[PDB]
């Protein structure tokens, strides 16, 4: 609702991908240390992350903030971090995000 | 091997970041009256490669020195001793871990009090320059925890935060530890370096009054977390864990951590955790794996007691990994943790 | 009389030592529905009397009020609420009136935000109105304990969607009350963390409405639980390592708020009787000058009922002859205060 | 360089497209006031931005945070913004950029 | 129109950022003896219209309110003035824009000194809840800001930054007046509030003495920064701006502003700014440009100070826009001032 | 111990005087809501006290910081309250200090 | 005045004397740098001074904080400091003092 | 002696408070090509003694070792010239003083760019590491101070706070000086450093982008304040100081140093300030006296510049000391200076 997921290709090789993700809190509360989770989709496995760490159980796709970076503060802040991916068919995005149990807004 | 590595300059959230989480070779080194006095074999290079193997980056290293110097003025380490700290700590470098060396058991001497601080200031000073000293040339893959868990001894005290008194005396002796390492020079004038709060508890009392000496930015807060207690430590306490009651209440112990330092640029190590055997694998699987992903989301890299004693249904059973057969005793518990703590690949 | 630009940790130190009105105008069904006789001008005068300087009001409006769109409260049940407060005026005492058992509506998730926003506008700008007149001696408490339904959830920290939208709530109250002008624009109020806990998930996640010198911290700290509030709990306390933590309870506080210039008041605690009147009596005492010395100022909750050995008996008071049921536990808490004089 | 840019193709139809910009300040001194300048590509404009604004003279764009972004902390901080363009083409991306006068990274 | 457009309750660097650039209506409702006694022509809906147009999103509408009002105890200010203020706030609001209303010329009665306290936030009171019940109804695109230019009178104190006494007292004035708004209710109670350091000063000693009313969120800083003076201000001072120094002296006046207020969620206009006509277009063009460059890039609304006085070789001639006209005197001026504030589209 | 109290005269009129304590805490933690005991002479009473409340119990007097003066910084902090007595006799001073179980030099 | 000074008798001697002064500030602002002056009554000089350091000229006695003890905080914050005297005849106290050019209450 | 009294522990605001008030030996070793080529004699104790008897208590001893060191990789510093800046310090601690030593004019090899950065790290360390070796006995009342005024060449940009790329680097050198310095361990682990900011400018961007290496609580700001810049530096500025205005800007300057770190735990030494002879011996006293209770108020300690040039009438004339003679050629201005300062007795 108050939180925005803007997930975005910042390169691709056909095989791969490289994804940037930008969280960004426009409520009233900071959020204190981050996590964010997603349906992966089909076709697509993460080789490796920075600024973050994942955990992937089935579907789903688990990211931890580093940190660092683990406050998302309110009334705009953002924090991001990054992934190559590999992927078949066509490259897809996922189409919801939880963070905190908060579900997302997708830009 | 990461024994050499030099010393980097960056902050110390990502050296904790790198640490990643950690095993401690428990009742060990630490164990009055020498290495395997307490049960455990000798340690071997076979041991710690299946500890790099199961997914562990650190290595805790805990060490008593006490029995095993002179008297004062110079308080000398049995050379012995040190270089067989230094044997097994290459064991982990050789697996390209973080090691951390303490001071462990030292209650006989080391007495957070006015009245013996001079001459505990004294005996720490000599311990540390010896310490350092012998590990000079290590890069920064090894860090010194100052001290363990000091604190007023005395049965009615022990899960207190002390009095004023104590936690002023465990701030004056970090420091005068700190300095006596950065004093030797060379790696030591620039490595990462843990100090714990009093009892290393991460009680509101202990952590509001914790002092970094210096204000310096490479020290690195050390707390050693059993929680929650019942579950996890107390034999007689409950042999359940998960309720959303459990998680909340777990949760919230890490936030307090999180304010304090983590969120404010100061990192955090939980040198110490995990849970005894009530053979209840079930609950231990779950609160493990629970532990690891709630502390990650602050910030924290957690580090397993291993005491090499797994024996269901007895006290003190924080034992997961069998040091004679190279096996785990605890495989699922200890892949759970593993498993909560994620990765970047 | 006016309202003072004073530290609002000056308003928390004078108001000193509370006492609240427990089931009563906060009763569901009415004053003396669940037990308690029709409140005196007598019975607040012995509050006064036996040292405490603050009384809380705590009132359920759920019940008490018409439909959207302006959630008319009744008159009569207004009125009296102010007759209430007046005994305690009359005793120069702080009075806090809150929202108090409005969980039938009052739900803090992203779906009903719309809804109990437009009904909080509309309670508190009455409440705010009808009680503009008096000076800084009255405080709004904007919600009692506000949290997701199920008992499962009830000792916890919620959800971040929970703390979000109790953040939400409080503005939107705090903004109620000040847009009707007057002594409104610069009374001071409380405002509760989640569940009015005082855990650090709830307390770390508290955002004071625009910032607001004029508000105060609102927890309700029941502390040790086992022995304070469980039946099945120890009925001993006082030792070392009981003072230790409880200390620690209000260092979390004190680190958090008092340090930082935020007042708290611990709006409710208190024990229950499981006769061991020596235990709550050590207990009692230690609580209030522990407290006192984070710079907090502790509120009995007083529901009427002090039966021993039965759960929730924490009634200390007897509304009905005048006395009090507990006077040793009553004159250990007072005492524990202490005083200026 | 210790600063880095992260460019990234949020969504993308043919004609036009979403952009997220996401800059990462790797060194010791923290950005008090970041602008972000560089080249855009031939036949690409911006019709519209948020979380910062912009001048464009040509090909040459210089965008400003917007006040309370406007700190991009030392050691791994960043501050993030986005825009749409058009364009035609295929949708190339900028080859460098500056901030505050030194030369990025391109990540 | 942007006159009724309710109140939000976001952030108020988001309101400065939305004000974008500003405008002053100078010389005009502040002038003493009347609305054209200092050389303008009565104003007109036209003439705002040009302001719009140009790209400005801001007017400031400075206002004199002593000559117009009664003596104590109420202080009662003409009817026929306020409306006439009103109507041309209107102008502004027809055209989308923000309004800045402020006391202007007030120098006879507010006196900042501990002996005149008592009186002078009388009258402050009974001044502003006139004008906050007038305007109550209009949304947040009506901004008040509380003094102009607060200071204790005599040529030699003009550029000071007055006594610690002088200091308390307008933070004293300034908590008055905000409580007088605040407390006339409705959206007075929420609307955005602009306050000033004393003599609007961005210097060291009045921004770091600065206090915000109640730590009010809505509360923004009210500065007054025509910088660098000797190139803006003094007729005997330079007529070129732009070297290497030029601009490193003005991004560090900003950077302090930056640092103390803006970083912290302090937002912060410049109300009033601007250069005179030395017969210096391009060095005018030059500092103009690169002034509402650097500001925004430190989250700064500058609005310059038009008095409608333009003559070439003559002091305090900031005029730019020619209102008799409805063209600009220093066309080049505006356009470089405008062009350095960029946009979002 | 580093902690010392100022234990001083402000004022006397005979049957009475106003004292003014400073507490000045010379080590290296905060000390993080103070408290102050001492033993109270025979026949001197305190009438009323500021910037502090107290218990009195016996001869002992507890001494309890007023909440916005609660912490005294560490490395030369201080922090004072004072008060009033009534007394007969010699006026004569409290011997010993404690704050927070810490022994305090008189100084 | 909202800045009141505390002149208080520490401990005296026949022909010299400790004194400690507390100032508090329950003004609005902070008081950044604090000085406090005042005249001294003939026939007294100060030895020592500690928490702080002075110019005498005459009797006329000019007080500057100590830097880690310098500001005095707005609603009841206090900064204190003390001195030796040599004194003969008898010991008074100065009546007046300014702080920061600001007339003080003598409490 | 205070050359031998090993180091504390106490907070930096404390050795600043005891350094007091300084005085510069200018124009000697940071003479290029040697002590005696810029005009002054060879330095002796005697000479120091009558600094110490004036009441000055702090020697800053500034040093250029750019012509008296080899070439790369080891920069051999000439050991006769370190034994004589050794001897020198000698005097003043023989006097009970303080000593700050530094790097000087190092500008033909101290460049503050990305491109330089590696080779001038390089350097920074070998000299550091040198120096720091032999002074390593010496207790805490020696001070270094890792560079002077270390900013981008050019005489346009001589007055200006650099790039962004200039104040970063120059805080990576401060960190690499400083490490430099601790890794020889002993007393240079322990001892305090002074550290300035890109120019030792106190102009706002510079302050705002300090960096303080590990947030070391040992380390103190060096700032240069020759203010105001008009009367005090150039020969054709104002030969006037001491109205309401002069008081009122210097203090604001002070201010800012106050707000940013003094009042933040962070301790500032203005380890060079002063005025030139403008035949104006009453407006230099009034300025010297008020320049220092000023800064005195704001916790910091001046160190007064004196290159041995007192000349009336002529730029740069700083001196106030006669190094022949053993008096001063101006004795109201360093009298003033001094007695502005105040005392403890």
């Amino acid at each position: 609702s108050a939180v925005e997921v803007t997930y975005a290709i910042t390169n691709s090789w056909g095989s791969g991908a490289s994804v940037n993700v930008t969280i960004k809190n426009n409520g009233t509360t900071p959020i204190n240390g981050w996590t964010l989770k997603w349906t992966m989709p089909i076709n697509q496995t993460i080789t490796n992350m920075w600024s973050a760490s994942f955990v992937a159980s089935g579907t789903t796709l688990s990211v931890t903030n580093a940190g660092y970076n683990g406050t998302i503060a309110a009334n705009g802040g953002t924090q991001s971090f990054g992934f190559n991916i590999n992927y078949s068919g066509v490259l897809s995005k996922p189409t919801g995000f939880t963070v905190n149990g908060t579900e997302c807004t997708v830009k | 091997s990461t024994a050499f590595t030099g010393v980097r300059d960056v902050p110390a959230q990502q050296i904790v970041n790198e640490m990643k989480v950690g095993w401690n070779l428990g009742n060990t080194m630490d164990a009055i009256g020498g290495e395997t006095n307490w049960g455990n074999p000798m340690t071997t290079h076979a041991m710690i490669n299946k500890i790099k193997e199961a997914g562990f980056n650190t290595l805790r290293l805990p060490v008593t020195w006490d029995g095993h110097m002179g008297a004062a003025p110079e308080y000398t380490i049995d050379q012995t001793w040190m270089k067989r700290v230094e044997e097994i700590a290459n064991y982990a470098f050789d697996n390209d871990m973080y090691v951390i060396i303490n001071l462990h058991h030292e209650n006989e001497w080391l007495k957070p009090f006015y009245a013996n601080e001079a001459q505990v200031k004294a005996q720490l000073t000599k311990v540390w320059t010896q310490i350092a000293n012998n590990f000079k040339k290590y890069g920064d893959h090894l860090i010194f925890e100052t001290m363990n868990e000091p604190r007023p001894v005395g049965a009615s005290l022990q899960w207190t935060g002390g009095s004023y008194e104590n936690r002023e005396v465990v701030n004056r002796y970090n420091l005068t530890a700190v300095n006596a390492i950065r004093a030797t020079g060379g790696n030591n004038a620039t490595r990462y370096i843990m100090v714990p709060t009093l009892a290393a508890s991460a009680m509101s009392t202990t952590i509001n009054d914790l002092v970094i000496p210096n204000n310096d930015s490479k020290v690195i807060v050390s707390l050693h977390m059993y929680s929650p207690y019942f579950f996890a430590m107390d034999i007689n306490g409950t042999s359940s864990w998960g309720s959303d009651y459990d998680k909340s209440s777990l949760d919230s112990e890490f936030d307090a951590v999180y304010n304090k330092f983590v969120k404010n640029g100061r990192a955090v190590v939980i040198g110490e955790m995990g849970s005894i055997n009530k053979n209840n694998t079930a609950a231990r699987v779950t609160h493990a794996e629970y532990y690891a992903k709630s502390a990650k989301a602050r910030g924290l890299t957690p580090i397993w007691w291993d005491n090499g004693y797994s024996v269901a249904g007895k006290a003190e059973t924080f034992g997961i990994f069998n040091r004679s057969n190279l096996t785990w005793d605890a495989p699922e518990v200890m892949k759970a943790f593993i498993k909560g703590i994620g990765g970047s690949s």
